[PDB]
């Protein structure tokens, strides 16, 4: 889930 | 007549389509190269990584997307990606060729491209029939837009929590399609109906990738690779 | 004299580095290119990973390795991966230029091209301290081979369980390192020491690159463009 | 561990 939070900003 | 808040929603779908879809394909060049053992396989994951990267900046741009939780947005894009991609692939497929041409010769992806990449006929046998009953739909740009924010707020996918919050999404969208068909379509004819029809292949063609994705991703020395981007969406945690 | 059977430790390690490295660098051309925001990151990372999977190679083929349980396996490969791959890239490096030459323009790496990629002068500078400490050494390359696969064996390391075992190998290799410098190589001197010294310095290294290797890896828009060896390799699981 | 005990073969 790391990188799909951060790139949802 | 379109209400002021349906050309609202319409402006801004196409706009966001617009930044995040460059027709030179001049970024292809950043991925790892294309050799013709699944020598296809580093360059494609590379591309779909990136794809996946546009999808989500698209989504960020749908109204009504922004407010739902943190949880229904990645539930959203895990169980839509692929259909996505699916369905904005469709502005680089050519009819003739039978393949997808991304500029140069070395981005014609025909059939047997694909193969060197794990995947069968089984699967790209109905995506290509997919990819001509779309191209022979002739859809406006403001169609095409309209169709991928509608197959991405669908409810019935696994891990939402709130339907009736993407539901009633969903269909604010769908009567803004239907709409413009009736003002701006000529004849009107059946298209809201075929372009529907198209979503009910989508999650046929999502569930023969995913299968296939299964077992390529299970095998040590195919996994190593994709890409973390890949993994992630792709995955099940 | 060597008996016959440190010959073939000799023999056997020189052999596994022969296919192990490729002086032409003919798979960097693979590799996503270096641009010159982190904008060498995608090119280093595909890089190590391609590096570490040599690196894997060559153990497989130290006498004595391939006979350890799994998990010793993987808990010396883990810990040794970066120091390893720092030795093995003396190979490239020159003493003019003070750059690793792999052959063209574009693979000429200067301090510059590194730091474009997450890294601080603050590991760098003791790096090329240590490139040029171990060019200046002039080793044959039976030498170069074995101070390698004795980096490799080193007892203190996190996670071994036999040490007493992989100290014994180590220790044999130790021995057969002595004996070369004795019988063929001239005057002797402390050669052995300064290699030795070698080995103290990787530690001082390895901490260091692993701290600056934690915090590129927690921010997520960095490790999205790792790949997934790296991340097994350098990850704490 | 899995891709490194595959590759370990
Ligand atoms: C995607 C686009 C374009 C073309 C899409 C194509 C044709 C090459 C394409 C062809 C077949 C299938 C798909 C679906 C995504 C996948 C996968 C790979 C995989 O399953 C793997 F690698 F395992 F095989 C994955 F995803 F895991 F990498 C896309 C070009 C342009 O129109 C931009 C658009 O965005
Ligand atoms: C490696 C070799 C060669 C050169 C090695 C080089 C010079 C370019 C080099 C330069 C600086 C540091 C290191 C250590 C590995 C790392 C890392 C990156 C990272 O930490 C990152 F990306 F985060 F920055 C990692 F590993 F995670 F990707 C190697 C060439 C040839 O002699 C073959 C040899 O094998």
């Amino acid at each position: 889930h790391k990188i799909l939070h951060r790139l949802l900003q | 007549m379109l209400s002021d808040e349906q050309m609202q929603i319409i402006n801004s779908l196409v706009e966001a389509h617009h930044k995040t879809y460059d027709d030179s394909y001049s970024d292809f060049v950043r991925f790892r190269p294309p050799v013709r053992r699944l020598s296809m396989l580093p360059h494609l994951a590379d591309l779909v990584s990136y794809s996946i990267q546009k999808v989500i900046g698209f989504a960020k741009m749908i109204p009504g997307f922004r407010d739902l939780t943190a949880e229904d947005q990645i539930a959203l894009l895990k169980s839509s990606a692929i259909e996505i991609i699916m369905l904005r692939s469709n502005q680089s497929f050519s009819l003739e060729d039978m393949s997808w041409s991304c500029g140069g010769p070395d981005f014609k992806y025909c059939i047997n491209d694909v193969t060197k990449a794990g995947h069968t006929l089984e699967l790209l046998e109905p995506l290509v029939k997919f990819q001509v009953g779309l191209k022979k739909l002739k859809l406006h740009e403001e169609e095409h837009v309209l169709l991928m924010a509608i197959c991405l707020l669908s409810p019935d996918r696994p891990g939402v929590q709130d339907h009736v919050r993407i539901e009633a999404l969903q269909d604010r969208l769908c009567d803004v399609l239907q709409a413009y068909i009736r003002i701006q379509h000529p004849g009107g004819r059946l298209l809201y109906a075929k372009m529907i029809q198209k979503l009910a292949d989508l999650r046929s063609l999502n569930e023969e990738h995913s299968k296939q994705y299964r077992s390529l991703s299970f095998q040590p020395e195919h996994s190593m690779q994709l890409t973390p981007l890949v993994l992630e969406v792709f995955g099940s945690e």
